[PDB]
């Protein structure tokens, strides 16, 4: 059931950062290694994260580690901005029955990366 | 021998008597088995005081939730149809966030409510800031959790003791090794 | 279940003393001092510091107190105190087609059979064809609450088990299990 | 004579405040720490209260090593291991120096008073069944000692009851307990 | 060890006589007989008796019994006035981690037990 079901908190100071200070984000919790099957499911949480995101036209590069058990994904967009959006519809989130929190932390990418 | 105890409240009230967990897993539901030493059946305490409100609400605990402590850690897990709210304050110190964040965990949603090497680690670095830093984390070995509804800064509760039912919970694991750092210091 | 009752003592609206769980067959609670026999629930050593004057009136006149017993499926009441004991039992008062809220008095000497294990047992079944809440309501049948001396209801000026000075409240531990097993399956 | 010689209920003003502790050794130590599972120290610093107020979170504080209860040759002692002084009321006491029963006697860090004794007790048990049933009823009384710590209550402190002390804890002592319970029975 | 460590309450109508009776006191649980070692260490507690009572100028006398099982310690004032003020400084106090209690003492039963104390007039103060 790798789906969203709403978040654990309404997001402020007191759980996030007061303003987007890097386009780059580091999301962990979002899968379990250890349950995956394959090459092919990280396509999947991928997609899990663009549909999230679905309004944001400023992601542009996304990179799972397979071997985090760790649940984390990387993300490069094009402006810390885009970041914030992708930030607030990301962080503090529940998916696959994981609470989802987001870090501010193939060089250069610039074509916007969109759900299927 | 009980790696945590269980108190149950209804509002500002204490009701029913404290549940010491013997084994490794548990379940605190709104059900009615008294002698199961994995469930916490809550439907059978009775409160001469309970209003409507928490009548109501306690239809709705339902399967209630299960705690389990695994490899140095306590994980909570919503069994409920409603949501729950957990406090845990060691939770709110391992991501950064603000020691009284109420967070939510939907049903079938599982949520990492404490790690005991990260409870010694900030145990042995409050040894530096004074006695009152120490004593301050009784706070972290105390977990509150309520049904159904949730209090703090997104609800319209502001205390813990506004929920009609919530719980605490009590690690008594970190409490012996803050007691050992308590009575040094 | 290990212990077939679970005795709580209460004084007006306020709780008094540890639970009390039966591990004995026969147990009697009374007003007097003894704090470790497995068959006796003592009460006259509980302290309570919101007690009143009618409280402690009360109490001087629980004496020996109340018999229950558990044996063949029943469970009894028995008044061994030189007053009346009133017992509000749903099981006792469904069997004899009376209010579920009826209070009946038990004088010094007399017996009243307050429960049948399989009467409950038919009802609970006769009551998951009637839906969950019917058999949730069903926890006040594992319920009995009685008072010692005076008495409530709608006799008396008081209406209600919190005005009376000394009452306890009653598990039935095997009965209430039984209910878990049809309450988590539905 | 039972498995408990004595049992102690903490309270916070007017309010029972966790479970009772039942003393399984001789010896006990009643302070304000966090141990858990020792069953020798009745330990108050873990006990959660949802009413507690700022007065009785100073006093608790305070409350350190506590008091130490031991039982040793038909006698029972409290020795004040705290930095701030416990006050005692003992009627058992009180009767042995001719003092009124409410009289509360103050006992400042490192020193030691006999709570209670045995035999005193025994023989007021065998002068008060001579004296109705009544007189032996009253007796309940005598197996309970009642202490808190840092504040003391009476006619010579602001604080007039027990009940208006922050941090006090109620001894039951299941020894004259029993011996009460069967001359009452039998009377 | 040996300090006086405060009062355990305010001497008043539940702890005390209603007025001194007697020039004559008696002192009880100020030392261990037991566990004192040789002649010297009595000169301790009657010092400790003095500075305790240091405002009192009545005192002419004060003997420890060292047989006595309960430590009991008798002073012997001038006046029943100064033996009552010798009384509120010692009655209920705290002395070595011990509780000291005071009863009055007939002077006849004070000269039968130290007779000493019959060529005894003049007031003692602390060294």
């Amino acid at each position: 059931s790798k789906v969203w079901q709403g978040q654990a908190f309404h997001l402020d100071r007191r759980n996030s950062p007061p303003n987007s200070l890097t386009p780059c984000l580091k999301i962990r919790n979002m899968f379990d290694p250890v349950m995956e099957i394959g090459d092919q499911w990280h396509l999947a949480i991928q997609e899990a994260i663009l549909e999230k995101c679905s309004d944001n036209d400023g992601i542009v590069h996304i990179a799972v580690d397979k071997n985090s058990r760790e649940g984390c994904v990387y993300v490069k967009c094009l402006s810390p901005e885009y970041a914030g959006k992708a930030f607030k519809a990301l962080h503090g989130s529940w998916f696959d029955g994981k609470l989802v929190t987001v870090k501010y932390l193939a060089l250069t990418s610039n074509t916007p990366l969109k759900p299927s | 021998a009980f790696w945590c105890s269980i108190a149950y409240y209804e509002l500002n009230q204490r009701v029913g008597e404290t549940f010491h967990a013997s084994q490794p897993s548990l379940t605190v539901d709104g059900f009615t088995d008294p002698s199961n030493s994995e469930r916490f059946c809550l439907g059978l305490l009775s409160n001469v005081n309970r209003n409507a409100t928490v009548e109501m609400t306690r239809r709705h605990i339902g399967r209630g939730v299960r705690l389990y402590y695994i490899g140095g850690e306590v994980f909570a897990e919503c069994l409920s149809d409603s949501a729950i709210f957990v406090q845990s304050p060691n939770c709110n110190q391992r991501y950064g966030w603000h020691p009284a964040t109420v967070c939510k965990i939907p049903p079938g949603c599982n949520l990492k409510i404490f790690n005991n090497q990260e409870f010694a680690a900030l145990l042995a670095q409050s040894v530096n800031q004074g006695f009152e830093a120490v004593y301050q984390l009784t706070r972290m070995c105390t977990i509150r959790m309520s049904f159904v509804k949730g209090w703090g800064a997104e609800y319209r509760r502001q205390t813990v003791t506004s929920t009609p039912c919530w719980i605490e919970l009590h690690l008594n694991g970190p409490l012996q090794w803050l007691d050992k750092v308590l009575t040094q210091m």
